[PDB]
Protein backbone atom coordinates (compact mmCIF):
# COMPACT_ATOMS: atom_id res chain seq x y z
CA UNK A 1 0.00 0.00 0.00
CA UNK A 2 2.29 2.69 1.47
CA UNK A 3 5.38 0.67 0.05
CA UNK A 4 3.53 -0.24 -3.19
CA UNK A 5 3.45 3.72 -3.48
CA UNK A 6 6.41 4.44 -2.87
CA UNK A 7 8.37 1.46 -4.93
CA UNK A 8 6.20 2.35 -7.86
CA UNK A 9 6.42 5.80 -7.98
CA UNK A 10 10.01 5.29 -7.77
CA UNK A 11 10.13 3.16 -10.79
CA UNK A 12 7.18 5.86 -12.38
CA UNK A 13 9.69 8.95 -12.16
CA UNK A 14 13.14 6.41 -13.40
CA UNK A 15 11.18 5.11 -16.47
CA UNK A 16 9.42 8.64 -16.84
CA UNK A 17 12.90 10.02 -17.56
CA UNK A 18 14.13 7.40 -19.57
CA UNK A 19 11.21 7.24 -21.87
CA UNK A 20 11.36 11.31 -22.12
CA UNK A 21 14.21 10.75 -22.94
CA UNK A 22 12.99 7.84 -25.56
CA UNK A 23 11.07 10.89 -26.55
CA UNK A 24 13.97 12.97 -26.95
CA UNK A 25 15.05 9.98 -29.73
CA UNK A 26 12.10 9.79 -30.84
CA UNK A 27 12.61 13.63 -31.61
CA UNK A 28 16.18 12.95 -32.64
CA UNK A 29 14.56 11.10 -34.86
CA UNK A 30 11.68 13.82 -36.82
CA UNK A 31 15.07 16.30 -36.34
CA UNK A 32 16.64 13.96 -38.72
CA UNK A 33 13.66 13.44 -41.05
CA UNK A 34 13.28 17.19 -41.35
CA UNK A 35 17.39 17.32 -42.15
CA UNK A 36 16.52 14.98 -44.94
CA UNK A 37 13.40 16.83 -46.11
CA UNK A 38 14.87 20.24 -45.78
CA UNK A 39 17.47 18.59 -48.00
CA UNK A 40 15.41 16.83 -50.11
CA UNK A 41 13.41 20.40 -51.05
CA UNK A 42 16.64 21.90 -51.23
CA UNK A 43 18.65 19.78 -53.76
CA UNK A 44 15.32 19.52 -55.60
CA UNK A 45 15.42 23.45 -55.60
CA UNK A 46 19.43 23.67 -56.56
CA UNK A 47 18.00 21.26 -59.67
CA UNK A 48 15.46 23.34 -60.84
CA UNK A 49 17.41 26.38 -60.69
CA UNK A 50 20.32 24.77 -62.99
CA UNK A 51 18.25 22.78 -65.23
CA UNK A 52 16.15 25.81 -66.15
CA UNK A 53 19.00 28.01 -65.97
CA UNK A 54 20.67 25.81 -68.44
CA UNK A 55 17.52 25.65 -70.35
CA UNK A 56 17.44 29.39 -70.75
CA UNK A 57 20.79 29.35 -71.83
CA UNK A 58 20.52 26.57 -74.47
CA UNK A 59 17.55 28.90 -75.51
CA UNK A 60 19.26 32.18 -75.31
CA UNK A 61 22.12 30.71 -77.61
CA UNK A 62 19.68 28.85 -79.87
CA UNK B 1 39.60 -3.38 11.08
CA UNK B 2 38.65 -6.92 11.62
CA UNK B 3 35.45 -5.99 13.84
CA UNK B 4 34.17 -4.17 11.26
CA UNK B 5 35.31 -7.03 8.77
CA UNK B 6 33.22 -9.43 10.68
CA UNK B 7 30.14 -6.95 11.29
CA UNK B 8 30.01 -6.39 7.27
CA UNK B 9 30.57 -10.29 6.46
CA UNK B 10 27.79 -11.06 8.81
CA UNK B 11 25.73 -8.44 7.56
CA UNK B 12 26.68 -10.42 3.94
CA UNK B 13 25.65 -13.66 5.34
CA UNK B 14 22.62 -12.53 6.53
CA UNK B 15 21.25 -10.92 3.52
CA UNK B 16 22.32 -14.18 1.80
CA UNK B 17 19.52 -15.79 4.15
CA UNK B 18 16.77 -12.82 3.05
CA UNK B 19 13.81 -13.37 0.63
CA UNK B 20 13.31 -10.78 -2.66
CA UNK B 21 10.41 -10.32 -4.42
CA UNK B 22 12.00 -8.71 -7.39
CA UNK B 23 12.25 -5.46 -6.12
CA UNK B 24 10.99 -6.09 -2.98
CA UNK B 25 11.73 -8.26 -0.36
CA UNK B 26 10.91 -10.12 2.84
CA UNK B 27 12.00 -11.13 6.10
CA UNK B 28 11.23 -13.39 9.11
CA UNK B 29 12.82 -13.45 12.15
CA UNK B 30 11.74 -14.46 15.89
CA UNK B 31 12.66 -12.33 18.93
CA UNK B 32 11.85 -12.30 22.33
CA UNK B 33 8.92 -10.00 23.82
CA UNK B 34 11.39 -8.50 26.27
CA UNK B 35 12.76 -6.17 23.30
CA UNK B 36 9.16 -5.38 21.16
CA UNK B 37 9.94 -1.98 22.16
CA UNK B 38 13.33 -1.74 20.71
CA UNK B 39 12.51 -3.75 17.28
CA UNK B 40 9.82 -1.29 17.36
CA UNK B 41 12.13 1.51 17.54
CA UNK B 42 14.73 0.50 15.10
CA UNK B 43 11.72 -1.04 12.74
CA UNK B 44 10.74 2.66 12.93
CA UNK B 45 13.72 4.03 11.63
CA UNK B 46 13.16 2.15 7.75
CA UNK B 47 12.32 4.39 5.08
CA UNK B 48 8.68 5.05 6.18
CA UNK B 49 8.39 2.39 8.15
CA UNK B 50 8.38 -0.26 5.38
Amino acid sequence: SKLEAILSQEVEAEIQALLQEAEAKAEAVKREAEEKAKALLQARERALEAQYRAALRRAESA
Amino acid sequence: LWTRAQDEVARLKALEELASGRFGFALLGYVPVKAKPKVEEALARHKESV
